[PDB]
């Protein structure tokens, strides 16, 4: 605060200033006490030479000749030196007596002393310091915008140099002007009868010697000033480059500083070369990461991880992470977790401690830039079987995820095309069976063809992008279940016709209207599941009868106005979704759907149901929905296997009691109005609700 | 600890410098020479101060006179002041010359530091360089004791002792209690790994049954290990540890098994031969040496009670001391892990042997000496690259031949002479290229366990009903598409590993498998699961390894009972 | 307490006052030791001019002419400088030397130091101070009813400017009065036989230059006081709105301060804007609620 700001030249200038103050004050004292001029007239066995004058006349003549003959600078030399020394001291102290910048100086001293005093800097170079970190950042945000302190110091040094130069330049000439003796011819004659007077004052030659010594002192002072200014005009203190801390501690942070911080750091280095090293630690970003990680590890407890441990979507022991700055090693102490979920966690570095997480197969990453160690990468390569990744701008995607040979399932949520897919080769994913990607991919990547030799299920569900190139999808020889959603295709592709091993098929949100290519779906005799969700479909060809392999049918949210009879020809269909369409009448041929276990016509104009629909005795799920039904038949009592029933929103008056004859049907599985259910008897409603 | 850290930091910082010494030397030189200069010229000019002076300034136009005699009253006083001051200067110069001469004689750029460490036996007190020795000598001039009061903090032994104290402070018996685990042998294990030193608190948990040490730097066993009654097995991984006599005596009668994993020969303590109650010994790491191989382990003969032996050393010759000590060995295990081994006929001298394992020894053939072991009952020869195994006919010699393993080899055919080997109860020949099962194999009716997975097999002979004692068979990764009815004739079949085959359909006779506990069908090309599979009394979902879609063909009541038994 | 109540102009005035006091002491010492008037009869080969007078007559003539001829201002000038500098120092110290307002000043210094010393202020801007909040509010119940401190300080500044104005006004006229030489005609004839006397005192020109330097210093002091008074009647220190804590920290509390509190905050901002910012943390209702919430989560 008062000592650490002073380089060697500052100390030497201070000592010279004290010496000059002593010189000036002593000269003033001697001028006050002993500086007197003795005068006698000049113009005139030896005897006395009395001029018959008294002592008062002597005194008057001494006064007059002292005023007249004595050189003004000779008389004012003590005051002159005192004034110049006072100016030097005032301008030297004014740097820290200036409160506006002295506040910044004091804050810098406090922060530097506290940072050097902090033991954590020594620990990291090998508690509340983290909080102290905050102040450091605050300081480097507010004080880097200064540098007026540096200009003020430059002004002070310039003024001191100018004063020294002037002092030397004029005192060198003025010293010779003074003499021990002096003479004066004033009109003291006719007042005393003498005009010429030889006089002298004692302090002359002593003053001359003292002045010579003082001028030599000022010369050394100016030499010190010149050395300081040369060091100022040779190093360009506007920027301080460490270039050694980064080399030694390996921390590429502490990049540079502004003009003011460079000035202060250079001054500290001149004062001491190690306090800067101890001070820069709290500016280091990697050191700050180390302190944050250590504090977070100490704060974290494995018990909270055990409590927050849950199951993932795919029935694995998941440990979700919502907001973390790093990896708690306590998480590595939890080896029983089968899933791990990271959400919005940047700068993740997985050490070899992942070897502790032995029983790990699924990893969920949501907007996380995750880097591993080679040991961690190997452990994940031989142990990670499922992976869930969310990326926003591809900047969070780790490359090493393409090297997992034991990975089976992959989840992506993030655009790739940003027209081609920016996908790295899926060559090392030698066990990849399931691939689900959420992007806006335009053309199907070749990388998946690098994995299709063993890949079993590839799915891309874009946000509406139109899939252009269908050549690669023809190569999916080992593909088993294909799901295409919202691909804006508007037509049935030729690639699926080249995929005979397809067992499940999905065309959700593809907005198909003319779907007459089922003849080319007979080319898939394993086409057990085929989906046409969220399409403009209104026409069903006869040739759909040729897919005897059909076992599940989806036609929800379509423009189908009338359903045909031939649609009932595929007897093997067990799931029937005809909801959210324009269906009003159900043709009686639905009676042949004996194995039909699901039938949903929710939100249609269904106004009646033929009795043959109840011939589907294996119907365990019936969802009529808000349709235009007005009456319910007693024959539904024959559905002993009905588990879920939904007829809500219709125009029923009285529900037949035979609904209670459905053993698997409950009140929870029955969706009826309060009045509708009230029409059922007391015993039936009690059995549906409880065991009476 | 922070004091030690700052000591190391300061040693790095200043021991190099040698700056303060140079500046003080320059200052001493300046003081001495300045004293000499003043003592010269002042005494040169002392005489000039005289009370009476005679001046002729030649002022006659103002006075008329020429010469004047004058008196300076203080001249005697100034002479006194000059004499007093120059006497003070002489004293100052004597002091300065003493200082400079002492400094030149001393040569204090390296602190000897050997007397203190020699007296206190603190050998870790190195001589410090310039800018540290000079200050040390100055403080010794002030006070010698202050030197020693710092020497103990340059003592590495002291630093290690302080770190050991901190290590003991950190550990709590509760954390070791939660750190105690149970191995596959139901033995309480406290595996200390990458730990700097022994905290003696671990000696209080006598319930410790197995101690496993890895990457622990050269500790010495204190006598307090005598408190660990339950320790019977020991595992030391890459540690050249020392021991104490009471510890050695306690382990001499309280050690049953020992396991060592060493990268270098010296990591084996030599007092191992003194432990006379050792029964099982495990060694891992290349112990191979040139012209002195099997000589470092010559003390096994002293281990009279040695019974079990596990070797993982990539050896090519059978050790002589091992062969000699095999007289009382009942089991020997060698894992040359790639290196081909020559028995040199020296394997038959251990007739008392009962089990023999040679895994990845690259044998490529069966030496005759193996048959000489009449007490041998089980044998594993995994990864010996065995293509022809027709020698099994000599296995008629072993009347107690209970089990045999020749898996992970080139065996593609089964010699019929195994039909002579009726004594077999288990067999495991997986990871081979076997394509057919001879009927003669079913002549070893004592067979109970089989693992013929990963083979070219495509059928099961009807003679499986002959092997009624069979309870476990694995045929994973084969060409099996048919199941004989006779497969279901063994009603005591407990568990099966039949997954990953080309099996089209499972015969309905699966209900005959009354003891069926676990079944693997994952990967089979099945379509409908037989309903009689759901009537097996010991069936559980855990014991049902099959895909969910194919499993869904089972009746719903079967699924409900399976889930109920899963919850119960 | 004794340091942070001084803006830069206050320290400058302190240095000017010290310089003026030292100069007055130097002049008084010079007058005590060496100030003497020498007198000779005026009205009269060149030889001596003996007037057959003795040393007692010499001293008596010096006495009578110094008492009569020399200007009373010239004689009292070191004393006048000393008196005015002493008045300046007294009025400078009296702002804190009056206990009635000094108690409030001391309490303000202590509470500001305690509040800025609390690290929870930095926590909020990013323990027992919660109880210290009471003192803060107690303090805002006590000193905001003052503002007589501001009136006292304004009186002091006006009096200092008035002193500087009067000093300049009459010292400028009196400076030209001092002369190296002087003459006096008293009825010392028939007591010594002479009436006319030419006289001179050594100090005259040195004291003239001393007066020049003193008047320059008084000019500097007047400039400083003028700047202070102008700043008093331009920024309207009776009200202080932060408009920065509310905007930066997003806290809509801290409505305003009273005349005394606004004046204190203005003076502290003149010394340092950041200490006021750190003290404003505990006037923040939002911060105080956050600290109460933290204490409650700890205690519950």
């Amino acid at each position: 605060a008062f000592r650490v700001l002073k380089p060697w030249w500052d100390v030497f200038t201070d000592y010279l200033s004290v010496a000059m103050l002593m010189i000036g004050v002593f000269g003033c004292t001697l001028q006050v006490m002993q500086d007197k001029i003795i005068c006698l007239p000049k113009r005139v066995e030896m005897k006395g030479l009395k001029t018959d004058l008294d002592l008062q006349q002597y005194s008057f003549i001494n006064q007059m000749c002292y005023e007249r003959a004595l050189h003004w600078y000779a008389k004012y030399f003590p005051y002159l030196v005192l004034i110049h020394t006072l100016v030097f001291m005032l301008c030297s102290n004014f740097w820290f007596k200036f409160p506006g910048s002295s506040s910044k100086i004091e804050h810098f001293i406090s922060i530097l002393g506290k940072c050097f005093d902090s033991p954590w800097t020594t620990r990291a170079l090998s508690e509340q310091a983290k909080a102290l970190f905050e102040k450091v950042k605050k300081f480097r945000l507010h004080v880097e915008e200064g540098d007026i302190l540096y200009a003020m110091y430059v002004r002070q040094t310039v003024l001191k140099v100018i004063k020294f130069l002037i002092i030397i330049a004029y005192n060198s000439a003025l010293v010779s002007k003074v003499q021990f003796t002096v003479d004066c011819n004033v009109d003291i004659q006719d007042m005393t009868g003498y005009k010429n007077f030889s006089c002298n004052h004692t302090m002359a030659h002593l003053f001359s010697k003292l002045s010579f010594c003082y001028l030599c002192f000022v010369s050394i002072y100016g030499l010190t000033c010149l050395y300081t200014l040369y060091w100022l005009f040779y190093r360009s203190l506007r920027e301080y480059s460490f270039e050694y801390v980064r080399q030694e501690t390996g921390i590429d942070d502490i990049p540079d500083v502004k003009n003011d911080f460079a000035f202060m750091l250079h001054m500290i280095d001149q004062y001491d070369p190690l306090y800067s090293k101890r001070f820069a630690v709290f500016l280091s970003e990697v050191s700050e990461n180390k302190l944050k990680q250590l504090n977070l590890n100490n704060e974290w407890t494995p018990d909270k991880l055990r409590q927050k441990l849950q199951t993932n979507a795919h029935n694995r022991l998941e440990l979700p992470l919502i907001m973390l700055s790093g990896l708690p090693d306590t998480v590595f102490e939890i080896t029983e977790l089968q899933s791990l979920k990271l959400e919005i966690i940047k700068n993740v570095m997985i050490p070899a401690t992942i070897a502790q997480l032995d029983n790990l197969q699924e990893l969920c990453l949501h907007q996380c830039s995750v880097k591993i160690h080679s040991a961690a990468l190997s452990f994940l390569k031989e142990n990670l079987k499922v992976l869930s990744v969310k990326f926003d701008d591809m900047r969070e995607l780790p490359p090493w995820m393409y090297g997992l040979r034991n990975l089976e399932e992959l989840y992506l949520v993030g655009s790739l095309s940003h027209k081609n897919v920016t996908l790295e080769s899926l060559r090392d994913l030698k066990s990849l069976k399931i691939l689900s990607i959420k992007s806006n991919v335009s053309k199907i990547p070749q990388a998946v063809v690098d994995v299709s030799s063993h890949l079993q299920k590839m799915c891309v569900h874009n946000d509406g992008t139109k899939l252009v190139m269908l050549n690669n999808l023809k190569k999916m020889t080992n593909l088993t279940e294909l799901e295409l959603v919202h691909c804006d295709l508007e037509r049935i592709p030729h690639a699926v016709f080249s995929l005979l091993s397809l067992q499940e098929l999905d065309l959700k949100e593809n907005n198909l209207k003319s779907i007459e290519e089922i003849v080319s779906f007979q080319h898939l005799r394993k086409l057990t599941v085929l989906k046409l969700w969220y399409n403009s479909i209104a026409y069903i060809p006869e040739h759909i009868k040729k897919l005897t392999s059909l076992e599940r049918l989806f036609f929800s949210h379509n423009k189908v106005e009338v359903l045909p009879s031939h649609l009932f020809l595929c007897n093997k269909i067990r799931y029937l979704d005809l909801s959210y369409n324009d269906i009003r009448f159900i043709p009686p041929e639905i009676g042949v759907l004996q194995s039909l276990q699901y039938f949903s016509i929710t939100c249609n104009k269904v106004e009646s149901l033929p009795d043959e629909l109840y011939f589907c005795k294996k119907l365990k799920t019936l969802k009529i929905g808000k349709n235009s039904l007005s009456v319910l038949s007693p024959k539904i009592g024959n559905l002993l296997f009905l588990s879920y029933l939904d007829i809500k929103g219709n125009h029923f008056e009285v529900l037949p009691p035979e609904l209670g004859d459905c053993r698997a049907l409950k009140r929870a599985r029955l969706v009826v109005e309060d009045a509708l259910f009230e029409t059922l008897p007391s015993d039936v409603r009690e059995q549906m609700k409880a065991d009476a | 600890k922070a004091l030690f850290e700052k000591v190391k930091k300061f040693r790095t910082h200043v021991e190099e410098g040698d700056i303060v010494y140079r500046l003080y030397m320059r200052q001493t030189i300046i003081k001495v020479i300045k004293f000499a200069l003043i003592i010269c010229y002042t005494v040169y000019y002392v005489h000039n101060i005289k009370f009476d002076v005679d001046c002729t300034v030649d002022i006659e136009s103002l006075t008329g006179y020429r010469t004047y005699r004058c008196a300076h009253p203080l001249a005697t006083l100034f002479k006194i002041l000059a004499s007093f001051y120059i006497s003070l200067v002489i004293f100052y110069g004597l002091i300065c010359m003493y200082t400079l001469w002492w400094m030149l004689r001393r040569s204090l750029k390296k602190y000897s530091f050997e007397s203190i460490r020699e007296e206190s036996s603190y050998s870790d007190i190195p001589d410090v360089k310039n800018d540290f020795a000079f200050m040390l000598h100055l403080i010794d001039q002030y006070d010698p004791l202050y030197s020693k009061r710092f020497a103990v903090f340059l003592s590495e032994v002291s630093e290690n002792k302080l770190r050991q104290l901190n290590l003991n402070n950190e550990w709590t018996l509760d954390k070791l209690r939660q750190r105690l685990t149970k191995n596959a042998q139901d033995k309480l294990e406290l595996h200390l790994f990458m730990l700097s030193g022994i905290p003696d608190t671990v000696f209080d948990l006598v319930e410790l049954e197995v101690l496993k040490l890895e990457l622990i730097p050269d500790v010495t066993i204190p006598p307090s290990i005598a408190q660990l009654t339950g320790l019977k097995e020991l595992w030391l991984y890459h540690t050249a540890a020392k021991i104490e006599a009471p510890a050695l005596a306690f382990l001499r009668e309280n050690l049953r098994a020992l396991h060592i994993k060493f990268t270098d020969i010296k990591e084996i303590p030599l007092w191992i031969y003194s432990l006379k109650t050792l029964e099982e010994l495990h060694l891992t790491g290349n112990l191979s040496a040139e012209n002195n191989r099997y000589i470092v382990i010559d003390g096994l003969r002293e281990l009279k009670r040695l019974k079990v032996l596990r070797l993982k050393s990539n050896l090519s010759k059978l050790p002589q001391v091992v062969t000699d000590v095999g007289v009382h060995l009942q089991k020997l295990s060698i894992n040359n892990e790639g290196t081909k081994l020559i028995v040199l006929n020296s394997l038959k001298k251990m007739v008392n042997l009962t089990e023999l394992e040679l895994i990845r020894c690259d044998l490529e053939r069966i030496p005759h000496s193996i048959f000489s072991l009449h007490n041998l009952q089980e044998i594993d020869l995994k990864d010996n690259n065995l293509k022809t195994i027709e020698e099994i006919i000599s296995f008629q010699h072993l009347h107690r031949l209970t089990c045999l393993k020749l898996w992970y080899n080139h065996i593609a055919y089964i010699p019929i002479q195994i039909g002579n080997l009726t004594n077999l109860e288990r067999l495991y020949l997986n990871r081979n290229k076997i394509e057919k099962i001879p009927t003669q194999l079913f002549y070893c009716r004592k067979l109970r366990y089989l693992d013929l997975s990963h083979n070219n097999l495509t059928f099961l002979p009807a003679d499986i009903g002959l092997l009624q004692n069979l309870q476990n068979l694995a045929v994973t990764a084969n060409r099996i598409e048919a199941l004989p009815p006779e497969l279901f004739q063994c009603r005591k079949l407990r568990a099966l590993h039949l997954g990953n085959n080309v099996l089209q359909s499972l015969p309905s006779r699966v209900g005959e498998l009354t003891n069926l506990t676990q079944i693997e069908l994952r990967g089979n090309r099945l379509e409908c699961l037989p309903v009689e599979l759901g009537e097996c009394p010991l069936l559980k979902r855990s014991g049902l390894v099959v895909e969910e879609d194919l499993f869904s063909t089972l009746p719903p009541e079967v699924k409900e009972r399976l889930w109920r038994a899963d919850k119960e």
